[PDB]
């Protein structure tokens, strides 16, 4: 099927040209609103901290896929675990204090704590990766977070975007190296 | 395949012409926001070509070798003036890339526009073809002609500072000289302008 | 002031930078900044309305701790001529405008 | 919508569950893209 | 837009006087009964006390805004936390006794204890401030509370207004001290 | 009305869970002084 | 007698006005030329007040003392910067005056304009009110508002060089403080305005 490349149009042949049919199936599971509505593991044995969402660690399916987007929307979904009595929740922008009162607060229930976060950034949206006069012939700023949790005791931590919709895509890498051998090869259950 | 582009009162005509390619948006489409209050106004002249050396590329040059160039860059134009006179403003980019040579020549680029990066990943780009993109082979175009909306977490970027949009051209593939006619050195410019410009919140004059 | 005694005033919007300091100390500077300008007469108060404008819907009420430049501009407000025999005085209020918003209560520890 | 669903619907409003949206009055790309593929084959297809 | 002052009219103008647009926005945080509606930290480690309103500390968002306001009416709601049998809670004018029996009492579950208090008081409204004889050239009166509550065992308290009506606005302060720099500078997540 | 919201309702009686109101018979003021504003500009505008 | 002219995002309230005083025409009303071939833009960004200060005024200065002020003047706006940018170019001109002081000062300005002066010889000064003017009398106004069209031999000045317009004032009567208050010195201030610019033939950017 000969067709000019320079001018990057979309070309997408069935086998069809060799006389097999090949019909349309209606993939759900490559849905974006499906997919990143997870408890991804973020980050254990931590009281304080902020619920930047870039803390994902890149080689989990919601990081990775997150990393492949340039801009992102969210309303998030907080879940706490491990011994505590409570969790506060500070909205984005309010100013931080060693102490809390009065601020959003929950308790925990069987050593578990899952709360939702609204979207709460300024930003009509918030991205990945951000060119702050980082030009180069070879960080994002503080703004774009969902907030600020403090545990009462150090806490395992896990977030659940929602109404997640991907904006700009991204490259993404396999995670594994060949090494010696150029298949990967690898156990399966 | 002539086509011919003019903003403004300049022009560009190539005869090479693949066609343009629209990133993200079929058209860019300013409305107005709560953030300048109504503030904000057009500005006709902003609108036009201004042109920029890339580099020469020789044979020497292998493949995944990379020239970015940093958009809004700096100019001495009316749009350098705005950035300097108004604080907030917004764009949306419309970009030749030109690589004349003898079709004799063989070799590719692949030239794509990457919405901030801040830095690109030696394994990351086989992957540079999801951004809009085109290739200049020299048995075919020697222009490309990528086009752009304005994107960015806020509808008015920052005059300078952050820089929504960079201009990445890639060596794909080696030049080849076999007709050794040299040739040789293939400069590549870029034709760049502006479109639907607006700008709010006017500083003090420099001094 | 006195009903005899009169004045002329102007206070403009500087919009955030991004500048190196300035502020402009004279009113001829501060003309090209978004401005307004009045003089005194039977009708005494004036209400300068100073618009929103920054590049994101919303912007922090608190300051963030390391700045060194403002991220919602100043506003000045020059007397224009330099001669004035004696003392007068101009007060000065605030209220919201029509269009203000505030979002999230919070209730910080103080101090 | 999402990985949500249940015969019932949301015990709380839905002003208290998630954040509202707003429109610009007092979108979906990659979708038009990949249906703007050509799938038909190009030249005099023969046999 | 001049206009006399001394008149105390009323003047909002927004920046169409410079030709910029602003269409009104439909304030919701900002709004009395939604703000008044949480429950606010009042005291620590207290068995027996009066359930008066003006315990709360002022620095907080609900007892600043309720001292920002002269008169107001509330439904409240307490909630006692920390470990405990139960907790009586006796109606506004009754008399004060050491032991209690048949009084309204809710006993704990997992060492909480919320319950809903009726508007109580005797007033039309109560105050935050009472002019008593108190003039001067330079204390609220008991009947002004919603009733008194005894824990079996000492507890921290939550009291939680509802329905609240607040009238003839009193001044906010800022609680933050500028110090030696004219602006206060504060950290933020 | 408040912070408060279901899809379903509270299970006790109104007369259970508030305070019954009472009438006079066998509001607001600072909405109104605000809307008393005269956003309207002084003098004789011109351009 | 309260009058409030914007132009741009600048205003100017005045409660003093005695009316504006349109000079040659009821208004500025450009028309399409020969000349510029059709590639004139207006732009609506240089349509703004700026003001400067032009003299003290003392007792001690007697009938038939001038101050002109030559327009466009140098400044720093973008006004100044089209000068720069562009050669040829057309405006008309809006321009307030104003010299606060007590009204138990006695004297009077004759504030005009004068087309094209290019010296104004000492038995002139009595005609002086031919051209379009108002007076600035303490015991009444304190504010002068001239308004007039673009007018000379060309449809485009010259960027810089020719001035068309020139912004006289007159003192017509010495000032007088007979209530010895000082007062004395009474600053006169001008706030000037373009109207219905319009730019043609761009030029290169300095340097």
């Amino acid at each position: 099927t000969t067709s000019s490349g320079e001018g990057a149009d979309v070309v997408t042949t069935d086998p069809s040209t060799h006389g097999g049919a090949v019909t349309e199936k209606k993939r759900v599971h490559t849905d974006v609103a499906f997919v990143m509505d997870r408890f991804t593991h973020v980050l254990t044995n931590r009281t304080a901290f902020a619920v930047d969402l870039m803390d994902t660690n890149e080689k989990t399916l919601v990081g990775a896929l997150l990393r492949a987007a340039t801009y992102y929307f969210c309303d998030l979904e907080i879940a706490c675990l491990g011994e505590h009595e409570r969790v506060w929740w500070q909205p984005n922008g309010a100013p931080r204090t060693t102490t809390l009162r009065d601020n959003p607060m929950v308790f925990s229930h069987n050593n578990v704590t899952r709360f939702a976060v609204p979207y709460t950034a300024p930003h009509r949206l918030l991205s990945t990766r951000y060119n702050g006069e980082c030009k180069y012939t070879q960080k994002l700023p503080s703004t774009f977070n969902f907030g600020y949790v403090t545990a009462d005791k150090p806490v395992d931590v896990y977030y659940r975007m929602k109404r997640a919709e991907l904006y700009c895509p991204r490259p993404l890498l396999p995670g594994y190296d060949h090494a010696d051998r150029d298949r990967f090869d690898s156990p399966i259950g | 395949r002539i086509l011919t582009t003019r903003h403004g009162t300049t022009t560009s005509t190539t005869q090479s012409s693949v066609g343009i390619t629209y990133g993200y948006a079929d058209a860019d489409s300013f409305r107005p926001g709560p953030n300048t209050s109504g503030l904000e106004t057009r500005v006709e002249q902003a609108e036009r070509f201004f042109k920029e050396k890339l580099f020469d590329w020789t044979s020497d040059k292998p493949f995944g070798t990379l020239y970015v160039l940093e958009l809004p860059k700096d100019h001495k134009g009316i749009y350098g003036y705005l950035t300097d006179a108004y604080t907030y403003m917004r764009n949306g980019w419309d970009v030749q890339v030109s690589a004349t040579s003898t079709q004799f020549n063989g070799g590719s680029l692949l030239v794509a526009m990457v919405p901030e990066l801040c830095s690109l990943k030696d394994r990351e780009e086989f992957q540079l073809s999801l951004y809009p993109h085109q290739f200049i082979n020299p048995r075919t175009n020697t222009t490309a002609h990528i086009q752009v909306p304005y994107l960015g977490v806020n509808r008015h970027d920052q005059g300078k500072r952050h820089q929504a949009w960079s201009l990445v051209v890639m060596v794909l593939t080696p030049l080849t000289t076999e007709a050794q006619m040299q040739s040789g050195t293939v400069e590549v410019y870029a034709n760049i302008a502006p479109t639907n410009v607006f700008v709010a919140g006017e500083k003090p004059a420099k001094q | 002031g006195p009903t005899h005694h009169k004045a002329k005033f102007m206070v403009a919007y500087i919009p955030p930078g991004i500048e190196t300091d300035r502020l402009p100390k004279t009113p001829e500077d501060a003309a090209h900044c978004y401005h307004s300008e009045w003089d005194t007469g039977l009708n005494s108060q004036f209400t300068f309305a100073v618009p929103y404008v920054s590049a994101s819907d919303f912007s922090y009420t608190h300051t963030d701790t390391p700045a060194m430049a403002t991220t919602n501009g100043w506003v000045a407000v020059f007397q224009v001529t330099d001669t004035h025999s004696a003392e007068a005085a101009v007060v000065v209020s605030v209220s919201a405008g029509p269009d203000l918003e505030f979002r999230f209560p919070v209730d910080p520890v103080r101090q | 919508s999402g990985n949500t669903g249940s015969i019932i619907n949301n015990y709380y409003m839905q002003q208290y569950q998630n954040s509202m949206d707003t429109q610009l009055g007092d979108n979906d790309w990659f979708s038009k893209l990949a249906q703007s593929a050509i799938s038909g084959l190009f030249g005099a297809l023969l046999a």
